[PDB]
C-alpha cells in the first residue's frame, strides 16, 4: 500500500448518479440503491449458529454416559408381587332413618305459630356416663334366637350347614 | 340422549394469519358479548355478535410482531395483549386508542390474565417468577417466586385468593394472593402445560397438557379427580362452562371437543378446523362457544344447556 | 214489661264496669227477666252468655246459650263463634263440625272465614291434609289476603307432597308481610329437599344472620353439612369429609346449646361423631367445642376412639330421651364400629369382648321389638357373622329372615354369596350373587364377588370384570385386583403380540386409571408397601420420577420393620434408581451405601451413582466386581461397553479401545458396543477404525429400528474426512430409501443449512416437508427451514406469510426455549430492515435488540453443556446486537454494552473492534480528515484478530472513505485470499465484487494512471467465471461504456443487459438509463419511443423524467 | 477397507 | 428351452453418483432409441443407442438435489423430470433447453408419469392422491383423492380409462380416467409398494412390493392370478414386455430376473451389478434391455423373440 491521498472531485455531477450496492443472503443475490452511503450488507456476520457439528452430536450421543445402555433400564430388574385378597370387606351396612319431624304448632283460630314441639313420624348436659345396662326390661315379642334356626335359603334346594 | 349441536355461524377469514389467541366478554350488564382476537400481527380486531353474527367494530392496532394473548375484563370496558415485540399495551375497548402501554420482554412476561377485580393484570416471566402489574397505579409493584423453569400459563379463581401456574416439564404450583405463599406445587405430567383454568365456585382445577391427558384435580389438597384422554394430538386450550357440568378442550388433532366432568366422558365433539386450533372460550351464559384456529376461521358453536 | 228497655238496661250495668259485672244482682237479673219476657231476641241469650262464660265459667250452659242465639241469629257470626270455641274446648267436636257445615252450607260465595278457617286448622291437626287444603283455598278465595292462610295452604301442601304451589304460597306470605322468618325457612327446606345443598346452606346462612337462635336453620345446616359429607366420602375425598363433619358438629352442638331435650339433635350428633369410620386413622383430628367434653373449656381436639365414644354417648342420651329400636341399632352399629376400630390397629385382643355384647344385646333389642324390618335383621346378621364372634348359623338366619322381608334385598343376598363363598362354596355363592345381579342391576359388591370367583376358577375375563367393577364405584377391592393385574400383564415380556397385551393395555389406557386407582387406594389405606412399591412402578411407566421417588421412600419407611430378605433391600434398591435419576448424586450414593452389595443389580446402580457424581476410579471397580460376578453375556458385553466408557472418560483412549475390541471378539457383538466404538474412533482423528465398525454394523445388523442414528453415524464419518459434500448425498440416499421418518427431512434441512448451504430452496422444501409429515418434529424443522430462507434472502415470489419473519415467530410461539430461535428472530428482523430500506417504504421493528439478547443469555444458561457451541452463539448473538444498536443509531447504549463486556473479562480482539468501530460511527460519518495515529490504531486491531473477512472488508471501507485507493485495493486482495484460502465462496463474490466497483468509481473520476479499468476488466473477468452475476456484467456495461461512449458495441451491450430477462430491477433501470443516454448521442427517436414503451410496461419513473427532461432541452 | 478383524490382530499383536 | 442371452455392451462410469431412473424412447418413428437417465444428480443426460453402443449427446442439468424419476413421451419428443427440489421441470430433448418449470413440493409430487395420448403427466403425492397436470396448457386443474399414506407408484393403461397407484402399507388403489370415482382398492401386501406397470391390451397388473414377492393381479376384477417369489431381497423396478409373454423385474440383490406369466416361472437371470439395481427397461421391440443400478454402471443385454 502506498498511502497516497488521491482526491476526488467533491460533486458528482447532477447528469449521473450514484452507485451504492446491497447484498442479500449468503447465496449471491446484490442490488442497488441510488443513494450513496454505507454498504450496507444484510447479516454482516453470517448466518447464526443453528445446531452443532454432528461430531459433537454424536459424541454426546453415546459418550457422554453409560445410562443409554439397556442393562440401567426400566426393564431388567424381574419384579414380582403377591396377592392377597379380601372377601370381608364386602359387607354393607345401613342406618335407620331418623324417627320424628319436629313439627312447628298453632294456634287454634287465627293460625299463629306458638313454638316448636317434637311429633312422632310413620341434668348436667355433658352427657356424663349414660350407657345402658340392665337390659331386658319390656316385652316386644319374646323371639328366641338360639334353638330353632333357618337353613333353606329361599329359591334353594339346600343349604350350607355349619355345627 | 346427547343434545341437538349446531353451529349457526362461519367467518371466512378473519385476520390474513394464523389467529393465536380468543377472548370473549360480557362485560356490560346489557348485551354487549365483546370478541376480542390476537393473530400474529398488530390487528388486536374487537367483533360483537349482535342478535345472529359477528360484526367488526375495531381493527386496532400498533404492534411490531405477532400478538400471542388477550385479555378482556368483566367490569370495566379495558381490554389488553401481550406479544414477542416485548411491549403490553393495554387499549380502551370503547375508542381503541392505547390507553397506556408496559415495557416488558419475553423475559418479564408472556401470558396475561385479569383480576377479578380488574385491577392487577399478572403475568409470568422466563426465570419462573409471576410478576404482578397494576392497571391505573404502577409498574411491577411485586412478584410471588417459585424456583422452576419457564411459567406458560396463569390462572386466577372467580372467587379470588387462589393462582395457579402451569410450567413447563409440568410442574404446577398455586399460590394464595392473600398472603402469596407457595401452599403444594403439584408434579403434574412431563410435557409442557400450556393450558389452565378453574371453575366457578373453585374447588376443581382442570390441566391440559402436551401429552394428550387432561388432569382434574382437586383444590384445597393434593387429590386428582382423575385423567382424561380421549385427544390424538397435543391439548392447546381448555374453557370452563358458567355452570360446574362441562368443559370444553381444543387440541392440535383438528377437533373441539366437549366433555363433562360429572361423569368424565365427551359428550360430543366437532369435526371442523381443518388446520390446528388455538383457542375456544364460552360466553356469559352456556350457550354458544366461540374458537379460532390456525387457519383464519372464527367457528361459533351452539351448546344448549 | 218492655224488653228492649230491660236489655238497654242489662247493658248499662255491664257497660258501667267490672264492679256491676261482677253484682249478681244487676245484670243477671235483668237479662233474664228480658230473656223470659222476650225469648226471640237472642242477643239478650248472647250476652247472658258473656256473663256466664266470663264471670261464671259455666262453659256447657254457656255453650247451649250462644247455640240457642246463633238460632235465633244466624248472623251473629260472634255467638256462633264462641259455640264453636267452647264446644272445642269441651271436646264436643260433633257439634262444632254440625255448626261449621251449616255456616259453610250456608255461604255461597265466601262470608264464612272464621268457619272456614276453624275447619282447616282442625283438619291440619289431624291426617286430613286433603280436606286441610280445600278448606284452605276456600278461606283463601273468601276475600282476606293474610299471609296466615297463605302459609297454612303451603304448609299443606308440602304436607302432601308438591312442591311448586307450596313455594309459591311461602313466597306470597313473605311478599305481602316480610317480617315473618318461617316461610323463608321451609323455602329453604324445600330447596334442601330436591338435593342442591349448597344453595339451602346459603339461605339457611341469611336466615341465621337476622336471628341467631333459630333451632330450625341450626339442624338444617347440620343436616346439609352431614349429608356433604357423606357425597364427599362416596369419593375418596378424607378431609374435605372431615372439614364438613366438624362444621357439622358445631352446628349441632350450637342448636343443643338451646334446646337439650330433643332427642333428634342428639341422634343427629351421634349420627355425625360415628360417620368418620374406616377413614385413615391419624389424618382425623377434630375441633369439638364447650358443653360436650365435660366442664365448658374452650376447644379441645379429638381423635377417631374419642369421636366414637362421644358419639356412643350421643346415642345413649338421644336413646334415654327417647326409646326407639332405631336409635337402638343405631347404638349397636356404632359399638360394632368401635370394636373393629380397636381390632383394626391391633392395640389389644381378647379385651373387646364387652364391646361386641353389648352390640349383640342392643342389636337383638331392636330386631325384637319390630321383627318386620330387613335392616334390623341384615345390621344382626352381619355383626353376628364378625371374625370376633363368627355365629354363621345366626348370620345365615338372620340373611334368610331379611330376604324374607322384603323381596328385593340386593344387600343381604350379597351378604349371604359372601358367606358361603368364603366358605369354599363357589357355586352357591355364584347363584347367591346373580340373584343379587338379578334384582339390582347396579350393585358394586356383587360384581366384586363375581370377579373374585372368576379369579378363583382361572377364567379369561377377570381382568375385564376388575376393569369393569373399578369404573363402576371405586371400591378397594376392585382395585387392589386391578392394579395387580396390570402390573402382573406389565411384567411379563413375551405378550407383546398375543393380541391380549395389545388390547387390554392399549386400546383401554390401563396404565393411567390404574396410577389414579392406586392412588386413590394409598390415600384410603396407606399401610400396605406392595401397594406402594406397585404405584412407584406405574409412576416410573409414566415418567414421573419424583412420585415413583416419594412412593418408593414411604414404601422404605413401611418396611424397615420387616422381614427385609427381599421386600427392603429392592424398595432400597429402587429408591436409590430413582432418586440417583433425578439428580441427588449424595443421596443415592448413602442408600446405595446402606445395602449389601452383593447382588448384580446393587453393585451396577452403585456403579452408575458413582459415576454420575465422578469418582470414576471406584466406578471401575464396581464395574469390575459385576463382571466378575455377571452372567447372562449380553448384560456382560454391555458391562465391557461401560467399562470402555468410564475409561474413555478418564482419558486413556488405549485401553477403552482394547476393551471395545475385546466386546468385539465375543462370539455375538452386541449394536450398542458397536455404536460405541464408532463414537470412539470418531471422538479420535483416526477415521480408519470407524469405518471398519461402521462396516460391521451395516454388514450383520438388521434389527435396529432407528435409521436417523446409522446416517448420523455415516454422515459424520464422510465429515470427518473434510469433503463437507457427501454428507448431503449420503442423507439424500437415506431420505430416498425411506420416504417417511420426518427426521430424516429434518437432518437433510438440517445439514443443507450446515454444509453447502447453495441448495437453499431445496433445503426450505426438506423443512416444510419435515414439519407436515408430524407435530412434534416442527419446531425443530421450523428453525431449520427459517435459516434456510435467511440464507436465501429475498429469492422468492414477494409473498406474504411466507418469509422467515413468520416462520421464526412461529417456531418461537411453539417452543419458547432455545437461544438459536431468538438469535434467528434478531437476525430476520435486521434482514427485514435491510429488505424495507431496499424497497424504500418504512422501517419497522427497530429496538427489541436488548430483549432478545437477555433471552438468548437466559436460554443459553439452562442447557447441560454444549461449550463451543454455547460460547459461539453468545459471541454471535452480542456481535449481532452490536451492529444492529450501531446501524439504527443508539451509539450510547452500544458503547454502554461494549463497556461492560470490557469491564467484565479482559480484553479480547473482538470486543475491542466492536468498540473501535462504535467510536469511529460519529466520526467519519461527516467528511473530516483523521490522523494518521487513528489509523495506525485501527489497522492495529485489524490485525490483533485476523482471519475474518469482515474486519477486512470493514478496514478497507474506512481506508477508502477517508480516502487511499491503493491501502482498500490491498485490503480487498487480502480478504479474497484469505476467503479463497480458508473454503468460504461468497466472501470470495463479495470481495471480486466490491473490488471491481472501488476500481470502477475511481475511474469514473477521470483519474490518470489508467491501471484502474485493467482492475475493474480482470475482477469482473474472474467473477463471472465464478458465477452469473448481474452485476459484473452491468460493471462491465458500465466501464465499456465509459471509454467508447460512442461505440455501438455499447448499445448492444446495453440492450442485452436490460432486455434480456431474468435480472432485477435495479441493474435493469440503470441499464436503461444508460442505454437512453447512448441513444440520445446517438439520436435514434424510434429507439427512444422504444426505451419509453418499455419503461411504461414495467413500473419506472425515473427513465421517464430524464426523458421528459431532455426532450424539453 | 481395513476390516474390524485385521485391527483387532495388529492392535493385539503391537 | 432357456434361449441365448448375453449382455453385449456395459458402460463404465455414466454418472459420478447413485443412478435413480432410467426411460427408453423410441418415439419419433424412424429409429431414435432415445435414453434418459436420472442418478442423484442434477443431470438428466440424454444417451442415444446408434447401431451398437451409447453416445453421450446431452449432459442437460439444473437441479439442486437428486433427481428422483425421469420420464420420456412416445408421441412428441419431450421428457419430463422430478427431484426432491419440487419442481417438475420438462425438457424439450431435441434442443433441450427447460421449456417449462412447475412448482410442486415432495407433499405435492414424488414420481412421474405421461399420458398415453402425452396429456396430462400426472404425480402422486404424500397426502394420497394423484395430482394430474397439463402440459403445455396449465397447471393443477385437478387431483383424484383417497384417503391413505404416502403413494410412491402410478401407471396407465396402454389404452386409458384406468389409473392403478401404489402406496406405502400396501393399500393399492384403481381409478377410472373417465369419471374419476374410486372402483375398488386392494389390500395388497403389507409393505410399500414402489412399482407398477400395466400390459398391453390391458387385462393384467403386475404388483412388486418390499417382502420379495410380484403379485400379478386381473384388472375389472378382484382376482389375483399368482404369487411369484424367486428373489431373495427388495424388488425395486418392474417392466413388462411388448408381447404379453415376459416381464422384467429388479431387486435389492444384485439380480436382475425375466419371468414369463404363462408358465409363472424365471426364464432366466443375470448376475452383473455389484450394486443394488434401480432401473430395469424395454425397448420398442422386446429384443434389447437396459438397466442402471446404485453404482454409477450402464448395463444392456439383449433378450431374443
Amino acid at each position: 500500500m502506498m498511502e497516497t491521498e488521491r482526491l476526488v472531485l467533491p460533486p458528482p455531477d447532477p447528469l449521473d448518479l450514484p452507485l451504492r450496492a446491497v447484498e442479500l443472503g449468503c447465496t449471491g443475490h446484490w442490488e442497488l440503491l441510488n443513494l450513496p452511503g454505507a454498504p450496507e450488507s444484510s447479516l454482516p456476520h453470517g448466518l447464526p449458529p443453528c445446531a452443532p457439528d454432528l461430531q459433537q452430536e454424536a459424541e454426546q450421543l453415546f459418550l457422554s454416559s453409560p445410562a443409554w445402555l439397556p442393562l440401567h433400564g426400566v426393564e431388567h430388574s424381574a419384579r414380582k408381587w403377591q396377592r392377597k385378597t379380601d372377601p370381608w370387606s364386602l359387607l354393607a351396612v345401613l342406618g335407620a332413618p331418623v324417627p320424628s319431624d319436629l313439627q312447628a304448632q298453632r294456634h287454634p283460630t287465627t293460625g299463629q305459630i306458638l313454638g316448636y314441639k317434637e311429633v312422632l313420624l310413620e341434668g348436667g348436659m355433658d352427657e356424663p356416663t349414660i350407657t345402658d345396662l340392665n337390659t331386658r326390661e319390656e316385652a316386644e315379642e319374646e323371639i328366641d334366637f338360639e334353638k330353632d334356626l333357618l337353613t333353606i335359603p329361599p329359591g334353594f334346594k339346600k343349604g350350607m350347614d355349619f355345627a | 340422549m346427547t343434545n341437538q349441536y349446531g353451529i349457526l355461524f362461519k367467518q371466512e377469514q378473519a385476520h390474513d394469519d394464523a389467529i393465536w389467541s380468543v377472548a370473549w366478554g360480557t362485560n356490560k350488564k346489557e348485551n354487549s358479548e365483546t370478541v376480542v382476537t390476537g393473530s400474529l400481527d398488530d390487528l388486536v380486531k374487537v367483533w360483537k355478535w349482535r342478535d345472529e353474527r359477528l360484526d367488526l367494530q375495531w381493527s386496532l392496532e400498533g404492534h411490531q410482531l405477532g400478538v400471542v394473548s388477550v385479555d378482556i375484563s368483566h367490569t370495566l370496558p379495558i381490554a389488553a395483549s401481550s406479544s414477542l415485540d416485548a411491549h403490553i399495551r393495554l387499549w380502551d375497548l370503547e375508542n381503541g386508542k392505547q390507553i397506556k402501554s408496559i415495557d416488558a420482554g419475553p423475559v418479564d412476561a408472556w401470558t396475561l390474565a385479569f383480576s377479578p377485580d380488574s385491577q392487577y393484570l399478572a403475568t409470568g416471566t422466563h426465570v419462573g417468577k409471576v410478576n404482578i402489574f397494576g392497571v391505573e397505579s404502577g409498574k411491577k409493584e411485586y412478584s410471588l417466586d417459585t424456583r422452576g423453569k419457564f411459567i406458560l400459563s396463569i390462572a386466577y379463581s372467580p372467587d379470588g385468593k387462589y393462582l395457579a401456574s402451569g410450567a413447563i416439564d409440568g410442574i404446577i404450583n398455586i399460590f394464595d394472593i392473600a398472603t402469596g405463599k407457595l401452599l403444594h406445587t403439584l408434579e403434574g405430567h412431563a410435557m409442557p402445560i400450556r393450558s389452565l383454568t378453574f371453575s366457578p365456585d373453585s374447588q376443581l382445577l382442570v390441566t391440559a397438557s402436551d401429552d394428550g391427558y387432561i388432569k382434574i384435580y382437586d383444590v384445597q389438597h393434593a387429590n386428582l379427580a382423575g385423567t382424561l384422554s380421549g385427544h390424538a394430538s397435543w391439548v392447546l386450550n381448555v374453557a370452563f362452562c358458567p355452570d360446574d357440568t362441562h368443559f370444553v378442550s381444543s387440541s392440535s388433532d383438528k377437533s373441539v371437543k366437549v366433555w363433562d366432568v360429572g361423569t368424565r366422558t365427551c359428550v360430543h365433539t366437532f369435526f371442523d378446523h381443518q388446520d390446528q386450533v388455538w383457542g375456544v372460550k364460552y360466553n356469559g351464559n352456556g350457550s354458544k362457544i366461540v374458537s379460532v384456529g390456525d387457519d383464519q376461521e372464527i367457528h361459533i358453536y351452539d351448546c344448549p344447556i | 214489661e218492655v224488653a228492649e228497655y230491660h236489655y238497654q238496661l242489662g247493658l248499662t250495668y255491664w257497660f258501667m264496669g267490672e264492679e256491676t259485672r261482677k253484682d249478681k244482682t244487676k245484670a243477671l237479673t235483668h237479662f233474664l227477666k228480658a230473656a223470659r219476657l222476650d225469648t226471640y231476641m237472642g242477643k239478650v241469650f248472647c250476652y247472658l252468655g258473656h256473663y256466664y262464660r266470663d264471670v261464671v265459667g259455666d262453659k256447657n250452659r254457656a255453650r247451649g246459650c250462644y247455640r240457642k242465639a246463633f238460632e235465633l241469629d244466624d248472623t251473629d257470626a260472634e255467638s256462633g263463634a264462641a259455640a264453636v270455641d267452647l264446644s272445642v274446648e269441651l271436646e264436643d267436636m260433633e257439634m262444632a263440625l254440625a255448626i261449621l257445615t251449616t255456616v259453610t252450607q250456608k255461604a255461597s260465595a265466601g262470608t264464612a272465614k272464621w268457619a272456614w278457617l276453624r275447619r282447616g286448622l282442625y283438619y291440619l291437626k289431624a291426617g286430613q291434609h286433603s280436606q286441610a287444603v280445600a278448606d284452605l283455598q276456600a278461606a283463601l278465595r273468601a276475600d282476606p289476603k293474610d299471609f296466615n292462610c297463605w302459609e297454612s295452604l303451603g304448609e299443606a301442601y308440602l304436607s302432601r307432597g308438591g312442591y311448586t304451589t307450596a313455594l309459591k304460597s311461602f313466597t306470597k306470605a313473605s311478599e305481602l308481610n316480610p317480617e315473618s322468618i318461617y316461610s323463608v325457612f321451609k323455602v329453604a327446606a324445600i330447596q334442601q329437599i330436591l338435593g342442591k345443598y349448597k344453595e339451602a346452606v346459603a339461605q339457611y346462612q341469611m336466615i341465621i344472620k337476622k336471628k341467631e337462635d333459630y333451632v330450625p336453620a341450626l339442624k338444617g345446616l347440620g343436616e346439609c353439612h352431614l349429608m356433604m359429607a357423606k357425597a364427599a366420602l362416596v369419593d375418596y375425598l378424607d378431609g374435605k369429609a372431615v372439614d364438613y363433619i366438624e362444621k357439622a358438629l358445631e352446628y349441632f352442638t350450637c342448636a343443643l346449646q338451646h334446646r337439650a331435650d330433643v332427642s333428634c339433635l342428639w341422634k343427629l350428633a351421634g349420627d355425625a361423631c360415628t360417620c368418620l369410620y374406616a377413614v385413615a386413622p391419624s389424618k382425623v383430628n377434630v375441633h369439638v367445642l364447650g358443653v360436650l367434653l365435660g366442664q365448658k373449656e374452650g376447644k379441645q381436639v379429638l381423635k377417631k376412639n374419642e369421636l366414637l365414644h362421644l358419639g356412643g354417648r350421643c346415642y345413649g342420651r338421644a336413646l334415654k330421651l327417647m326409646s326407639t329400636s332405631n336409635t337402638w341399632c343405631d347404638l349397636g352399629i356404632n359399638y360394632y364400629r368401635q370394636a373393629q376400630h380397636l381390632a383394626e390397629t391391633g392395640s389389644n385382643m381378647n379385651d373387646l369382648k364387652e364391646l361386641l355384647e353389648k352390640s349383640l344385646h342392643c342389636l337383638k333389642k331392636a330386631v325384637r321389638l319390630d321383627s318386620n324390618n330387613h335392616l334390623y335383621w341384615n345390621a344382626l346378621g352381619v355383626v353376628a357373622c364378625y371374625s370376633g364372634i363368627g355365629n354363621y348359623a345366626l348370620a345365615q338366619h338372620c340373611f334368610i329372615k331379611s330376604i324374607q322381608s322384603e323381596q328385593i334385598n340386593a344387600v343381604a343376598w350379597t351378604n349371604l354369596g359372601v358367606l358361603y363363598l368364603t366358605n369354599e362354596n363357589i357355586e352357591q355363592a355364584h347363584e347367591a350373587f346373580k340373584m343379587a345381579q338379578s334384582l339390582d342391576p347396579s350393585y358394586l359388591m356383587c360384581w366384586i364377588g363375581q370377579a373374585l370367583i372368576a379369579e378363583a376358577v382361572g377364567s379369561y375375563d377377570t381382568m375385564d370384570l376388575f376393569r369393569h367393577t373399578t369404573e363402576l364405584n371405586m371400591h378397594t377391592e376392585g382395585a387392589l385386583g386391578y392394579a395387580y393385574w396390570v402390573c402382573t400383564t406389565l411384567q411379563d415380556k413375551s405378550n407383546r403380540e398375543t393380541e391380549l397385551y395389545q388390547y387390554n393395555i392399549l386400546q383401554m389406557n390401563a396404565i393411567p386409571a390404574a396410577q389414579v386407582i392406586l392412588n386413590k387406594y394409598v390415600e384410603r389405606i396407606q399401610n400396605y408397601a406392595p401397594a406402594f412399591t406397585m404405584l412407584g412402578y406405574l409412576n416410573e411407566h409414566l415418567q414421573l420420577k419424583k412420585e415413583a421417588a416419594n412412593a418408593y421412600q414411604r414404601a422404605i419407611l413401611l418396611l424397615q420393620t420387616a422381614e427385609d430378605q427381599d421386600t427392603y433391600n429392592v424398595a432400597i434398591r429402587n429408591y436409590g434408581r430413582l432418586l440417583c435419576s433425578t439428580g441427588e448424586y449424595d443421596k443415592a450414593i448413602q442408600a446405595f451405601k446402606s445395602t449389601p452389595l452383593e447382588v448384580l443389580e446393587d453393585i451396577i446402580g452403585f456403579a452408575l451413582a458413582l459415576f454420575m457424581k465422578g469418582l470414576y476410579k471406584e466406578s471401575s471397580k464396581a464395574y469390575e466386581r459385576a463382571l466378575s460376578i455377571v452372567e447372562s453375556e449380553q448384560d456382560k458385553a454391555h458391562i465391557l461397553t461401560a467399562l470402555a466408557i468410564t475409561e474413555y472418560k478418564q482419558g486413556k483412549t488405549d485401553v477403552a479401545k482394547t476393551l471395545l475390541f475385546k466386546c468385539s471378539i465375543l462370539k455375538e457383538p452386541t449394536t450398542e458396543s458397536l455404536q460405541a466404538l464408532c463414537a470412539l474412533g470418531l471422538a479420535m482423528q483416526d477415521a480408519t477404525l470407524s469405518k471398519a465398525a461402521l462396516n460391521e454394523l451395516l454388514k450383520h445388523i438388521k434389527h435396529k429400528d432407528s435409521n436417523y442414528q446409522r446416517c448420523l453415524l455415516t454422515s459424520a464419518i464422510y465429515a470427518l474426512q473434510g469433503r463437507s459434500v457427501a454428507v448431503q448425498k449420503q442423507i439424500s440416499k437415506a431420505v430416498h430409501s425411506n420416504p417417511g421418518d420426518p427426521a430424516l427431512w429434518s437432518l437433510l434441512s438440517r445439514v443443507v443449512a450446515q454444509y453447502a448451504q447453495r441448495n437453499a430452496k431445496g433445503g426450505v422444501v426438506a423443512g416444510n416437508v419435515a414439519h407436515i409429515l408430524d407435530s412434534n418434529h416442527g419446531k425443530k424443522a421450523l428453525l431449520y427451514t427459517a435459516v434456510n430462507q435467511l440464507a436465501m434472502g429475498s429469492s422468492s415470489a414477494e409473498d406474504e406469510k411466507n418469509t422467515a419473519l413468520k416462520t421464526i415467530q412461529k417456531a418461537a410461539l411453539l417452543s419458547p426455549g432455545d437461544p438459536a430461535i431468538w438469535a434467528g428472530l434478531m437476525a430476520a428482523c435486521h434482514a427485514d430492515d435491510k429488505l424495507a430500506l431496499v424497497n424504500n417504504t418504512q422501517p419497522k421493528r427497530i429496538d427489541l435488540y436488548l430483549a432478545l439478547l437477555s433471552a438468548v443469555s437466559a436460554s443459553i444458561k439452562d442447557e447441560k453443556f454444549f461449550e463451543n457451541y454455547n460460547q459461539s452463539l453468545e459471541k454471535w448473538s452480542l456481535s449481532q446486537a452490536v451492529t444492529g444498536l450501531i446501524d439504527t443509531g443508539r451509539i450510547s447504549e452500544a458503547e454502554t454494552l461494549c463497556t461492560k463486556n470490557l469491564k467484565s473479562n479482559p480484553d479480547q480482539p473482538a470486543v475491542i473492534l466492536l468498540l473501535r468501530q462504535v467510536q469511529c460511527k460519529p466520526l467519519l460519518e461527516s467528511q473530516k480528515p483523521l490522523p494518521d495515529a487513528v489509523l495506525e490504531e485501527l489497522q492495529k486491531t485489524v490485525m490483533s484478530n485476523s482471519t475474518s473477512v469482515p474486519a477486512w472488508q470493514w478496514l478497507a471501507h474506512v481506508y477508502q472513505s477517508q480516502g487511499m485507493m491503493r491501502a482498500a485495493e490491498m485490503c480487498y486482495r487480502k480478504s479474497l485470499q484469505l476467503a479463497s484460502q480458508r473454503g468460504s465462496w461468497s466472501g470470495k463474490l463479495s470481495s471480486l465484487l466490491r473490488l471491481a466497483l472501488l476500481a470502477l468509481k475511481v475511474c469514473m473520476a477521470n483519474i490518470s494512471n489508467d491501471h484502474w479499468p485493467s482492475l475493474v476488466q480482470e475482477a469482473t473477468t474472474e467473477a463471472l467465471k465464478l458465477c452469473f452475476c448481474p452485476l459484473a456484467v452491468l460493471l462491465q456495461a458500465l466501464l465499456q461504456f465509459k471509454r467508447k461512449m460512442g461505440a455501438r458495441e455499447t448499445r448492444r451491450l446495453l440492450e442485452r443487459v436490460v432486455y434480456q430477462p431474468g435480472y432485477p430491477k435495479s441493474i435493469a433501470s440503470t441499464a436503461r438509463w444508460y442505454l437512453l443516454r447512448h441513444l440520445y448521442a446517438k439520436d435514434d427517436y424510434e429507439l427512444i419511443d422504444v426505451l419509453v414503451n418499455n419503461a411504461k410496461t414495467h413500473g419506472d419513473t425515473r427513465a421517464l423524467e430524464l426523458n421528459q427532461r431532455l426532450s424539453s432541452q | 477397507n481395513l476390516s474390524l478383524s485385521e485391527l483387532i490382530a495388529e492392535t493385539i499383536d503391537v
